[PDB]
């Protein structure tokens, strides 16, 4: 039952700025996770263990935190970064996703 | 490579039970739990449970203790969901998702069905 | 030898007689009484390695001889512990493992990898659990003017016990290896702000988690969540807990059933008959917010209360309120629940002395002090009573004889006579020996004698040094001059 309080809700950005999330969770978590989703699409893995990069993910995206309070941060966003991003714990029983930050890019 | 083949579209009368399975290829099926997610329309992505196929341990969300039974066949490597007593609430996007049997800090959701849309109506 | 007339005396009237003091308030309660944790905190853990041992061998024309032998010890990873020792009961027979920055490969006997067969090892006495590999160092072959290589590999577990002591950061084993983690550190459930000193590839937890014994095969019924921690020389597995509820620094050491509260100003004194000890308080409670670890206090006070409750005070008595918490001077923390008869119905860590003594001589000291001063409280009512109660007599025995009666009162030899006061002013042969009679009353009182108290020990200091079996600095101080009385620590050449 730990929530995952994730803001911006929406996120517009314009193509070569860089660009924040933020996760906060209810309770201190060892580690939180990463994932993207496009529409009509099944979530990919983006982040694991709060810093370390997927298989295939730019490496314009980094992410950092510990405790309660995460971040994912963009150097430089491009057009296909716009998706819906969602941090997730496993250190409670059940696991939870958080709400969601979905980038638009202003072109 | 590493492939979650899952069964399909579902229409299904309310009242009723519907199964849902998820077939592994690419890597041995024994030595990874397999996960449930359900996303519904506009929303976020909530947790099931999983199910460890080479110990049929069973880890579950208590939400789910009524709606959501999980079990294995072995010999297709195959994972089933069978989801009981279908209310409206249940049309939703269901995922299965590849994880460690384990928890390290690489323990994380690398590898994800394509979906199946359930749709509980008349 | 006069008249009287002018000076006149009158005798003290009845004087007022002290009252019997007011007497001590008590009230009846059950207490428990709690010390300091010295014990450490005892779980069972099970040690995961291989001894790796490659020799040199150089094969003269009669001879051989060792040129040296390298001895190690490396972790099983957790890829074999799961998948191998837990599975099926059996080890491969190479060793993979990172010693001094570098990725080294052992194969038993230089031969190819072959799963092996882990067996019990020899018995002995006082000893836990152990199982192997092999029994056999491997050599190598003689040829003839060489020098040889040969390596074998042990695949060794064994269940061992494992101890930590407060501020449960680190845990040592039965072997003597520390291992800097706390043993209730892992991913799940809050329990990643303990402490650990490695890096977090090192460490894994495994949900459903089922122990298959190595003697007779049988998988465990009951799950368990299993901590697996790869050092660099040994693997350890043990089933995680919570903190909380498997530790306390604060231990249970007496249950008394009658424990008597006074009130001693601004203070509570807590008294014992069982145990004779009494023990000193303030009146303000000690919140069990304060105590560091100290879950099993409010649960090992309640459960032993209504234990006592319902064999010694069932029928009899009534509790009052909940129990309640007393620090005592000392270190001891009192928790008391309060009684009440049925005809009368209208952070921080406390640190405790060793010597109880002292609450031994309060209450020796209390319970002669209230007897001896009762009595004699008695003497003094009884004797002011039996003064004023001889006036009657006084008055009429100075009616009769007034010179004897006013010079045994006045103090000197003295005529007298009255008028309803007394006036007064002052003033063959031989048998020395008739027959007398004692109009007294004996009273034989004897003095207590001087006592003298040797000091007096069951074990004295050097005695409980020398109980053991061996001393880690006298067998340092010995094995550490070894070179300075065998050998020659400073020529060259």
């Amino acid at each position: 039952q730990i929530v995952l309080s994730q803001s911006p809700a929406i996120l517009s950005a314009s193509p070569g700025e860089k660009v924040t999330m933020t996760c906060r969770a209810s309770s201190s978590v060892s580690y939180i996770y990463w994932y993207q989703q496009k529409p009509e699409s099944s979530p990919k893995p983006w982040i694991y263990a709060t810093s370390n990069l997927a298989s295939g993910v730019p490496g314009r995206f980094s992410g950092s935190g510990s405790g309660t309070s995460y971040s994912l941060t963009i150097s430089r966003v491009e057009a296909e970064d716009a998706a819906t991003y969602y941090c997730q714990q496993w250190s409670y029983n059940p696991y939870t996703f958080g709400g969601g930050t979905k980038l638009e890019i202003r072109r | 490579e590493v492939q979650l083949q899952q069964s399909g579209p579902e229409l299904v009368k309310p009242g009723a039970s519907v199964k849902i399975s998820c077939k592994a290829s690419g890597y041995t099926f024994a030595d990874y739990t397999m996960h449930w997610v359900k996303q519904s329309h506009g929303k976020s992505l909530e947790w099931i449970g999983y199910i460890n196929p080479y110990s049929l341990f069973i880890d579950s969300n208590q939400k789910f203790k009524n709606k959501a039974t999980l079990t294995v066949d072995n010999s297709s490597y195959t994972a089933y969901m069978e989801l009981r007593s279908l209310t409206s609430e249940d049309s939703a996007v269901y995922y299965c998702a590849r994880f460690p049997p384990y928890y390290g800090f690489d323990s994380h959701f690398d590898y994800w069905g394509q979906g199946t849309a359930l749709t509980v109506s008349s | 030898p006069p008249p009287t007339g002018a000076t006149v005396v009158q005798f003290e009237q009845p004087r007022p007689c002290p009252r019997a003091p007011d007497g001590q308030n008590y009230t009846e309660g059950i207490a428990v009484i709690f010390k300091e944790n010295i014990a450490p905190y005892k779980f069972k853990a099970t040690m995961y390695y291989k001894d790796v041992t490659v020799s040199q061998v150089w094969f003269g024309h009669r001879y051989s001889q060792f040129m040296g032998i390298f001895e190690d010890r490396a972790p099983v990873p957790f890829e074999e512990v799961i998948d191998k020792i837990n599975a099926r009961g059996v080890c491969r027979s190479t060793a993979k493992y990172v010693r001094n920055n570098m990725e080294s490969t052992a194969f038993h006997r230089d031969d190819d990898e072959s799963d092996m067969k882990l067996k019990p090892a020899k018995a002995a006495t006082r000893t836990s659990r152990g199982w192997h590999t092999t029994d056999l160092k491997y050599n190598p072959s003689r040829i003839e003017a060489f020098h040889r290589y040969g390596t074998t590999v042990n695949c060794i577990v064994e269940e061992v016990e494992a101890r930590s002591v407060y501020p449960y950061d680190e845990f040592v084993l039965a072997t003597g290896d520390f291992v800097y983690m706390s043993p209730f550190y892992g991913y799940r459930d809050g329990a990643h702000a303990e402490h650990t000193a490695y890096a977090a590839d090192r460490f894994r937890q495994v949900d459903g988690y089922y122990e298959r014994d190595l003697s007779t095969g049988r998988r465990a019924s009951t799950p368990a969540t299993r901590n697996l921690l790869t050092t660099p020389k040994f693997t350890v597995g043990w089933d995680w807990a919570p903190k909380r509820p498997s530790v306390c620094t604060l231990t249970k050491w007496q249950e008394v059933d009658e424990m008597l509260r006074a009130e001693y100003g601004p203070s509570f004194r807590f008294s014992s008959s069982a145990l004779s000890t009494t023990f000193t308080t303030n009146r303000t409670e000690y919140a069990l917010s304060r105590v560091d670890l100290g879950d099993c206090v409010g649960r090992e006070a309640r459960e032993a209360v209504d234990r006592i409750f319902l064999r010694r005070y069932n029928g009899t008595h009534v509790k009052v309120g909940q129990v309640q918490y007393y620090l005592a001077t000392g270190g001891f923390l009192i928790a008391y629940q309060p009684l009440l008869s049925n005809a009368l119905v209208e952070v921080e860590r406390i640190k405790t002395t060793s010597s109880v003594e002292f609450a031994r001589l309060q209450f020796t000291y209390d319970h002669i002090q209230r007897h001896v001063n009762d009595m004699l409280g008695r003497i003094a009512i009884a004797w002011c009573e039996l003064q004023n109660h001889e006036l009657t007599l006084w008055n009429e025995a100075r009616k009769l004889n007034p010179n004897a009666i006013a010079s045994a009162t006045v103090g000197r030899r003295v005529s007298a006579r009255m008028l309803g006061d007394v006036m007064a002013v002052s003033t063959q042969l031989g048998r020395a020996d008739v027959t007398t009679v004692s109009t007294f009353i004996n009273l034989n009182l004897t003095m207590l004698e001087d006592h003298e108290f040797v000091p007096l020990e069951v074990y004295t200091r050097q005695e409980i040094k020398d109980s053991g079996l061996l001393d880690y600095t006298e067998v340092q101080r010995r094995n550490q001059l070894h070179a300075l009385r065998f050998a020659d620590i400073d020529t060259v050449i």
